[PDB]
């Protein structure tokens, strides 16, 4: 009933990884692992403990004794990193996992891909001026944003996003500056500024 | 005189107590086996030679020890000594002394 | 509010027992003196494959009134007892797509561990002709077999399927519902 | 081929009742091994299972706790699909909804999902805008996401990148989408980025022009 | 008849040699028995040495003989002086008057009686054909068939020997059959070809014997479910006194029907032994009348003897449907109806405890059918009524009133199971007095004999109660707490004592009660108090035709305590309805009453909380005067409540004595 995974697991790219779901009773249960990569519907890897459906990398296995079932990918490639949930059926009940985040260690950090966007001639056309700033293909996925009208810093009006895995397992983020396009004859040129594991790369 | 082997293969070869007359038991040691019936006809005009029948003599003597029994009330004296005299024959049976031997001994 | 005294209390009066005739022939008292001593002849009755009932190709599960779930498996105990043949109708009817079960696949432990020290368990392992002992599941069964008959039962204390003398007698029964 | 799509509306009021309908293909409804179930995921509450329905001798439904007295699952034999309603929703209930394929225990082929909001908030129109080398089209206050980026109807995939929405301090949403073109192919054939919301009924195409 | 004439052995033993002449012709005719032929064909004369040999080799060879020291009981008295001689063919109508008279009953004639019966007892079945020499002669037999005929047991007896044949049929149809043979060795039945008794003797005392004849196979076979303490059974056999072999039996017997060997019997080694240990009994008594050599049998002991006899009867037929030809002696069964004619069964219980169970003895074997005579029933009831004004209120009952009280029991259970009778209202009065000494002291005492396999638990007054309140927990409640017992047996003890007192079947429950179609609910009922011209219903349904609806002060009880009274057995046309009347609380009274004004009034004390404690029916001004003065009143106790119940039909409370 209880269902109990870690809330997170590290490995090496390469090394075996290992994720464990406890429960009363557990190895008397039929344990079903599913995994979901970031943004995209859960899909089965892992079912009646050890049984794998068409089409999964033999690298993944999975065990079930007493009160401890384990998944582990001996692989740990990529795609690998995800959010992998323990399921199981008590009585009149599916209880899933609360969520074991995968992170994939050994990768470089590589370096981020930023780019600007102007007010669009429509955009201008209206009374709204909105500067884009596209952050893209970057690890680790955690940056700081902030805007500069011209050397002199403004903390309102600006609205930023998460960072969002890629397709080529990296990161991206997209920051917004709203503004009225009379506040953009002001100043020279606006800048966005983009802190990035201690680094800054900035754009105007 | 040597002692006898059964056989009952023998068809159509008829056996009836109302014509048997002697019946002659071996003793110990005598044929060992106790191969203990010689079944001899009535001889009251048939002259000499074979005209006996070899049979068991523990089957006959259990047969004559269960009609001894049978009829105690009628028994007189001679007849009960000779009961005791034929419990102490079957008494000295031996179905142990049969298993090793090869038996047909008079063939 | 008056309180009469009420006499002590007697036995009610009973008639005298009747004559006891001395005049019976003692040949009618009891019956002619030869007698045969009894003989009975029971009626064999072969016993083959009910075909009309056997593994159900569906998957169920009542997870409300389940007795016990194991892996890939629900196990239901009949609560009226029934004859042992009669329980391959007795499994079918009870739930949708349940069937007589042979526990030793599933490994019959779990099946002897929720039963009283007493109750005995009807289960699914037979042998139609002189083969081996299979169940619907199929397969070969070790059996502790001590009795010509083809039926078996299960206990707290039992290792393995045991072979039943009688298999008119009335016992629960073990059914199961599939997951797969 | 096992496949299976959900639709339905995704905007809901408080109170009220939410309905939805997931399609299947491949497969029968009325399968005799199989049992089609209806799961939200939310940051809330996680990962829970709703419900489910089958088909052996009667057509048997299984709820959950947490939605007992206000949840339905009711299917459809003619179109093999089946529907679920949940009545009196709450904020509670926001989540994004599948349909997924099972087997009592564990559940086998999952739906696209769809995302079910609740706010009582009415539809918004977004407003598209325009802008080695890269070109795109912003999209900004939109109120019922999601929103579907397009490029010459999927003519063109590689060196595409959606970026996903965000949430303005008003409640509307914005989300903007590039594509990478070489420097020295610049004015070379043409790009049409085309935009798809669907809870305003809205398709458009905007023709890039630099 | 056969031309069959002397014949000669000739034989020499010592050194000389002798013959004997054995004349047939005589022989037959004093003997008429007697069949020499049948014998010599019976005999292979002509079997090959290894045709015997293969024979010996197929007949299971015992694995060493148990040479026991045992002996024999004190059974059959000597005549005592002055006793009359009952020849039992010449059964006279004034013989001897009087259960004080000494007499005693020829043993030849009697043996002839008992022994009528003739017919062939070692069979030409295998593997006995090959053992023994077949033998017609008066025999007795008990036989039982179970499991669909399947597996049948068949004990056949004389005088000197008993033959207890198991045959086991399997499904396809292989037939595996065992036979035990008991008895004096000198008396042991012939035996032919090569075997000797020695060699197949399982047990042997200085006179005695037990044997066992299969064949190797069906010896194996048996083996797997039938292991036997062989030892045990030969001890029991020569040192228990018959009627004491016949009793352990009959206890045997009686756990097996509670642990439900009736409805279906199971093939071990309890059951089977026991199986065998009936024929056992009714030997034992068939050849201690034998031994005696022409004397005489004192009727007491042909008494006790042929009471535990009927009674083992009776219980094989209804559990396991078996049969018992033999060992029933119309003589015995006249003489003893004549003597009932000279004692009064309503005062049976004015005399002294040894007469009573003489006469209960002698009724039982004079009148074993029911039907004859009804008035029996009286005589029980007498007794009983005695042993209640005597009985220490409440407190268990003793060993040897327990025994006065079994030995009466029996008549009662046969007229019960009947579907009519006539002595109704004696039959009540039993029950009644039954629900009485049913106490939760007794109960105990019950599940403890019942744990414990000793005596205590063949027969409770509680097992002929009315009370249909015991349940499982309340049984619980009263059960032995001496931790010296194993709980587990305690447990086996109560679901034994269910069943015993199962209204379900068990047609020793209701029946003949009056008022019994008066409940709708049968299940609801708690007990019925059969009082002179008023039956009461307690139950915790209201539902129930009576003149009244009593409800009793109860303080949140699931069973509601609901009295109803049935006036003159009369069923009220319609049930009561509209609110039941509350109890009269009497608290003007004095414990100094002089006079018996509750003679014929029943108490009954409850806990608001637990249920139905303990019943009192007020025989006698005795009884009146030790419920007064004694502890039984503790009106301090405010759950416990003391209900007077009358034989005008009111419920009234005694709650205070001033
Ligand atoms: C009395 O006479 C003889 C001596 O015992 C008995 O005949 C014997 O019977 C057995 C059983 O049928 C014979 O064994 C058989 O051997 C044949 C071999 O051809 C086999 O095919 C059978 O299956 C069986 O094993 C045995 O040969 C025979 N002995 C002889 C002829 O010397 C006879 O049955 C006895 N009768 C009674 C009533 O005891
Ligand atoms: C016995 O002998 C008599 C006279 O010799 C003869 O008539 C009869 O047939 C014989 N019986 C048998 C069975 O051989
Ligand atoms: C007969 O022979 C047996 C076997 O050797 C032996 O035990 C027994 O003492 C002998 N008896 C006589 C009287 O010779
Ligand atoms: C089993 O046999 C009976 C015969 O009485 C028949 O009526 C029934 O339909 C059979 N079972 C099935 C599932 O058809
Ligand atoms: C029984 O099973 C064994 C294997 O365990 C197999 O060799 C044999 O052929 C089977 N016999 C029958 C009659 O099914
Ligand atoms: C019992 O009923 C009878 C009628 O059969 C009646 O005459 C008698 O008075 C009643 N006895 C008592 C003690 O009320």
């Amino acid at each position: 009933y209880e269902l109990t995974q870690p809330p997170s697991v590290s490995a090496a790219s390469g090394q075996t990884a290992r994720i464990t779901c406890g429960g009363d009773n557990i190895g008397s249960k039929n344990v079903q692992w599913y995994q979901q990569k970031p943004a995209q519907a859960p899909v089965l890897v892992i079912y009646a403990d050890s049984k794998r459906p068409s089409g999964v990398p033999e690298r993944f296995s999975g065990s079930n004794s007493g009160n401890t079932a384990t998944l582990t990918i001996s692989g740990v490639e990529a795609g690998d990193e995800a959010d992998y949930y323990c399921q199981v059926w008590d009585r009149s009940s599916n209880i899933f996992g609360v969520g074991t985040r995968l992170t994939v260690l050994g990768q470089p950090k590589a370096a981020p891909s930023v780019t600007l966007f102007p007010p669009s001639s429509e955009e201008l056309q209206a009374n709204k001026a909105t500067l884009v700033c596209l952050i893209s293909d970057f690890y680790p996925g955690a940056v700081t944003v902030a805007w500069k009208a011209d050397s002199s810093p403004v903390k309102a009006g600006v609205e930023t996003t998460t960072p969002s895995k890629q397709s080529n397992n990296k990161y991206a983020a997209s920051s917004y500056l709203s503004l009225t396009p009379e506040q953009w004859k002001s100043h020279r040129s606006y800048s966005c500024q983009v802190t990035h594991e201690g680094s800054t790369v900035e754009k105007t | 005189y040597p002692c006898c082997h059964v056989t009952q293969l023998r068809a159509q070869h008829l056996l009836a107590l109302e014509n048997i007359s002697d019946i002659y038991l071996v003793s110990n040691q005598t044929c060992d086996g106790f191969s203990l019936a010689s079944l001899n006809s009535p001889k009251n005009g048939s002259n000499q030679l074979v005209i006996s029948r070899c049979a068991n003599g523990l089957n006959v003597v259990s047969f004559f020890i269960s009609i001894l029994k049978r009829s105690s009330s009628a028994l007189t004296g001679h007849l009960r000594e000779l009961l005791t005299t034929l419990e102490t024959l079957y008494g000295s049976f031996s179905v142990e002394d049969l298993f090793g031997a090869n038996l047909n001994r008079y063939a | 509010i008056t309180w009469v005294p009420k006499p002590n209390v007697e036995v009610w009066p009973v008639d005298p027992p009747p004559p006891v005739n001395f005049n019976k022939t003692a040949e009618q008292e009891y019956g002619d003196k030869e007698v045969k001593l009894p003989h009975w002849t029971p009626t064999l009755h072969t016993f083959q494959v009910p075909q009309n009932y056997t593994k159900a190709n569906c998957t169920y599960c009542n997870t409300r009134e389940y007795t016990f779930s194991y892996k890939g498996c629900c196990f239901y105990f009949t609560k009226k007892k029934h004859t042992w043949n009669g329980c391959f109708q007795a499994c079918a009817e009870l739930y949708p797509c349940t069937y007589f079960y042979g526990p030793t696949p599933d490994i019959l432990p779990v099946v002897t561990r929720n039963l009283n020290a007493i109750e005995s368990l009807w289960v699914g392992v037979y042998r139609v002709g002189e083969g081996n002992w299979t169940s619907l599941d199929g397969g070969t069964f070790k059996v502790y077999q001590i009795f010509g008959s083809h039926c078996t039962y299960v206990s707290k204390f039992s290792t393995v399927p045991v072979s039943h003398h009688e298999c008119s007698f009335l016992k629960p029964c073990l059914c199961v519902s599939q997951r797969s | 081929q096992v496949q299976l799509q959900e639709s339905g509306p995704g905007l809901v009021k408080p109170s009220q009742t939410l309905s939805l309908t997931c399609a299947i293909s491949g497969d029968s409804v009325s399968s005799n091994s199989a049992t089609w179930n209806w799961i939200r995921q939310s940051p809330s509450r996680g990962l829970e299972w709703l419900g489910r329905t089958y088909y052996r001798s009667k057509w048997y439904y299984d709820y959950a706790q947490s939605v007992q007295n206000r949840i339905s699952i009711n299917p459809d034999t003619s179109k093999n699909q089946f529907s679920l309603q949940l009545n009196s929703v709450t904020p509670e209930d926001m989540a994004v909804y599948y349909c997924a394929r099972g087997d009592f225990d564990a559940f086998d082929f999952w739906g696209q999902g769809l995302r079910v909001t609740v706010s009582s908030a009415s539809t918004k129109g977004p407003s598209v805008f325009p802008l080695t080398a890269a070109l795109g089209c912003l999209v900004k206050d939109y109120f019922p996401e999601p929103v579907t980026v397009s490029w010459n109807s999927g003519a063109l995939t590689s060196g595409v990148h959606t970026f996903p929405a965000v949430l303005q301090s008003s409640g509307l949403y914005s989300l903007s989408s590039v594509v990478t073109v070489p420097s020295s192919s610049l004015g070379t054939q043409t790009y049409i980025c085309n935009v798809n919301h669907k809870p305003s009924n809205t398709k458009v195409d905007k023709k890039v022009e630099p | 008849a056969a031309s069959l004439s002397e014949v000669k052995l000739h034989l020499d033993i010592e050194g000389h040699a002798s013959h004997y002449t054995i004349p047939w012709t005589e022989l037959m005719a004093k003997v008429p028995g007697l069949s020499p032929e049948a014998l010599w064909r019976e005999a292979n004369v002509t079997e090959d040495l290894a045709s015997m040999l293969n024979r010996y080799k197929l007949i299971y060879k015992t694995s060493g003989t148990l040479g026991i020291a045992l002996a024999e009981p004190v059974d059959i008295p000597a005549v005592s002086e002055g006793s009359m001689q009952v020849d039992a063919s010449k059964v006279h109508p004034g013989v001897i008057s009087g259960l004080n008279s000494p007499a005693c009953m020829l043993s030849a004639p009697l043996e002839k009686q008992l022994f009528y019966y003739i017919g062939t007892m070692l069979p030409n079945t295998r593997p006995h054909s090959y053992v023994f020499y077949q033998l017609r002669c008066h025999l007795s037999y008990v036989a039982l068939s179970i499991n669909g005929d399947k597996f049948q047991y068949t004990g056949a007896m004389t005088s000197k020997f008993l033959m207890g044949t198991y045959k086991r049929v399997t499904e396809k149809g292989d037939e595996h059959v065992l036979s035990l043979v008991f008895g004096k060795t000198k008396d042991l039945p012939d035996l032919r070809g090569p075997f000797s008794y020695p060699s197949l003797t399982s047990a042997q005392s200085g006179d005695y014997s037990l044997v066992i004849v299969t064949t190797f196979v069906h010896y194996a076979n048996f083996h797997n479910y039938f292991v036997p303490n062989l030892k045990d059974m030969f001890s029991r056999a020569v040192t228990m006194t018959a009627a004491s072999y016949a009793r352990y039996v009959l206890q045997k017997l009686v756990l097996l029907e509670m642990k439900g060997g009736c409805r279906e019997p199971e093939l071990d080694t309890e059951t089977l032994t026991t199986m065998f240990e009936v024929s056992v009994a009714f030997f034992k008594v068939g050849h201690a009348v034998g031994e005696t050599g022409n004397g005489c049998v004192d009727l007491r002991w042909l008494a006790k003897s042929f009471f535990e006899l009927t009674v083992l009867k009776d219980i094989i037929g209804i559990c396991y449907g078996a049969t018992v030809k033999g060992m029933q002696s119309y003589g015995l069964e006249r003489l003893a109806a004549m003597l009932m004619a000279t004692v009064k069964m309503e005062e049976l219980g004015h005399l002294t405890t040894e007469k009573q169970e003489y006469a209960l003895r002698l009724a039982t074997v004079g009148y074993p059918k029911a039907g004859v005579y009804s008035g029996l029933i009286g005589g029980a009831t007498s007794v009983l009524l005695s042993a209640y004004n005597r009985h220490p209120l409440f407190q268990p009952l003793h060993t040897v009133m327990r025994e006065t009280l079994f030995i009466g029991s029996h008549v009662v259970l046969r007229e019960l199971r009947l579907n009519v009778t006539t002595q109704g209202p004696n039959l009540a009065l039993y029950q009644l007095l039954s629900t009485a000494l049913c106490s939760a002291l007794e109960i105990g005492e019950v599940l403890r004999g019942l744990a414990l396999g000793t005596e205590s638990g063949l027969f409770s007054p509680c097992y002929l109660s009315l009370r249909f309140d015991l349940t499982r927990d309340k049984l619980l409640s009263m059960a032995p707490q001496e931790a010296t017992l194993d709980q587990a047996a305690v447990s086996n003890a109560v679901d034994g004592f269910l069943g015993r007192l199962s209204l379900e079947r068990e047609d020793r429950d209701a029946w003949h009660l009056p008022a019994y179609k008066c409940v709708d609910r049968l299940d609801k009922v708690l007990m019925i108090i059969p009082l002179i011209n008023v039956t009461f219903i307690i139950s915790s349904d209201r539902e129930v035709r009576g003149s009244a609806l009593y409800e009793a002060s109860t303080t949140y009880l699931s069973s509601s305590l609901f009295l109803s009274p049935v006036i003159m057995n009369k069923c009220s046309q319609g049930a009561v309805a509209g609110e039941p009347r509350q109890i009269p609380k009497i608290q003007n009274f004095t414990r100094t009453q002089k006079s018996c004004i509750f003679c014929g009034f029943a108490l009954l004390s409850y806990d608001e909380k637990e249920g139905l404690e303990t019943t009192t029916y007020i025989t006698s001004q005795e009884v009146q005067n030790s419920i007064l003065s004694s502890n039984y009143f503790d009106f301090d106790n405010l759950h416990v409540h003391y209900l007077l119940l009358t034989t005008n039909g009111t419920v009234m409370e005694i709650a205070g004595l001033y």
